[PDB]
């Protein structure tokens, strides 16, 4: 029920942006947008209920333009993005409950100069601890990423897992002075210390990072900080 | 319209009752609803309340609505740590939606068995690079971010073993420097007496 696409967006200043949401359920016609800022407040910005309706409005710093181009699709142009936000797309019936889409997040950048991947790697559970409780935490460091557009995944053996994992909510900043500062993040997997003592078992953190694509200009002798996957592993030792 | 939302942060141990209260402006708001945004994620309804009733109950959940004083609340009674998130109330006489600025609640997990311990673990290649890995202690224990810029601290996060039924606090640290070990790491946090610091 509801899809919204793109899910994630860069925009350097100056560029717009179009972001869509389709209606896969007739029974709840009635959509609208709310914009979430980044001190998380929501706030509402249309509901348009017939093809063909079109409304345009100003909020501290974005301008959008929405459109119900069908009776199951939904279009939001948003330009003059100082601040970054998210969008969602929310659905009703007769206007009472309202149920919201996943979401589209924006963040704005000046310069593109200064988007650079993960670095990842992953720590081995220490042997005192393995002794101490029987137990073994692999910790995964992703470290000098910008913006923090990153989702940190655990893989055993080739299945995601998780059981026995927590990630950082919050990426911390490596330079918390600077406008422009690159992140850090950190997850950690606890495992039985039997399960790492298996040599045949296989750890990998995984970070899809979010950047630029095929669209976004790219002047520099570093490689372009594209949408990639950054992983790293580690073997059971006994 | 306005809604306001009284408590902004709000931090209770597992097992123990909760309320968030909001007030509404807007005499013609007839329509309720609470949602929650469990930490980068979407928004999920949890419950609502009309302005026939004055108490309604779902599960372990409650909301309450008084329209001569224009307050509402949402109580939630033995929590537990999946009930994390920040939880926004709305109101609806324009049919859309006034929402409060939220409340992140955090319910910090019952440690059964502390065991606290800071330990040392080294790059799967290779080494130094290192890492220190402050774990097991008590859920009222509570980690700082250092007061040096190039020393790198994680804040404290959950992990559920699911089978064996087991939870664990943790926090993480990291430096380049010489005149960085474990020993010194979690210096500036109160830290138990009896963190166990191995060789």
């Amino acid at each position: 029920l509801l899809e919204q696409n793109p899910r994630w967006r860069l925009v350097p200043r100056g560029q717009a942006v179009n972001l869509r949401c389709i209606l896969k359920n007739s029974q709840y016609p009635w959509m609208s947008w709310y914009q979430q800022d980044l001190q998380k407040q929501l706030q509402w910005l249309f509901t348009l209920r017939s093809p063909g309706d079109k409304e345009v409005k100003s909020l501290p710093g974005a301008d959008y333009l929405a459109t119900r181009v069908t009776d199951t699709e939904l279009r939001l142009q948003v330009a003059n993005m100082s601040q970054g936000r998210t969008l969602y797309c929310t659905c009703s019936a007769g206007g009472y409950e309202q149920y919201f889409g996943p979401g589209t997040r924006l963040t704005v950048l000046e310069d593109l100069k200064n988007v650079f991947p993960p670095e990842v790697a992953v720590f081995e559970p220490s042997e005192a601890e393995i002794s101490h409780t029987q137990k073994a935490t692999l910790v995964c460091l992703a470290t000098g990423f910008y913006p923090d557009h990153v989702e940190l995944s655990w893989w055993v053996n080739g299945k995601e897992v998780h059981s026995g994992v927590c990630t950082d909510p919050q990426p911390l900043k490596e330079q918390p002075a600077l406008n422009d500062s690159r992140y850090c993040l950190s997850s950690r997997l606890r495992v039985s210390a039997t399960f790492w003592q298996n040599p045949r078992n296989h750890f990998r953190c995984q970070v899809q990072f979010y950047g630029l694509s095929e669209n976004d200009e790219w002047t520099q002798d570093r490689a372009k900080p594209v949408t990639q996957i950054v992983s790293a592993e580690a073997w059971g030792r006994a | 319209e306005k809604v306001e939302q009284h408590e902004s942060t709000l931090s209770v141990r597992e097992g123990d009752s909760a309320v968030i209260n909001c007030t509404y402006t807007d005499t013609a708001s007839s329509y309720f609803p609470w949602y929650k945004q469990e930490a980068g994620k979407g928004l999920h309804f949890v419950i609502d309340i009309r302005s026939n009733v004055d108490r309604k109950q779902s599960q372990r959940l409650i909301v309450l609505l008084d329209k001569k004083a224009k307050r509402f609340s949402l109580h939630i009674t033995a929590t537990q740590p999946e009930d994390s998130a920040i939880y926004f109330c709305a109101a609806s006489p324009n049919y859309k939606l006034t929402f409060g600025k939220g409340t992140l609640l955090t319910v910090t997990p019952n440690i059964q068995n502390p065991d606290p311990a800071v330990y040392q673990l080294r790059d799967s290649k290779s080494s130094d690079k290192s890492v220190c890995l402050f774990t097991d202690f008590d859920s009222q224990t509570n980690v700082s971010q250092s007061k040096d810029s190039d020393v790198y601290i994680t804040d404290k996060c959950v992990l559920d073993m699911r089978s064996m039924d087991f939870k664990s606090n943790s926090a993480v640290a990291w430096s380049n420097k010489s005149d960085f070990a474990c020993a010194n790491a979690f210096n500036n946090s109160i830290i138990p007496e009896d963190t166990f610091f191995p060789s």
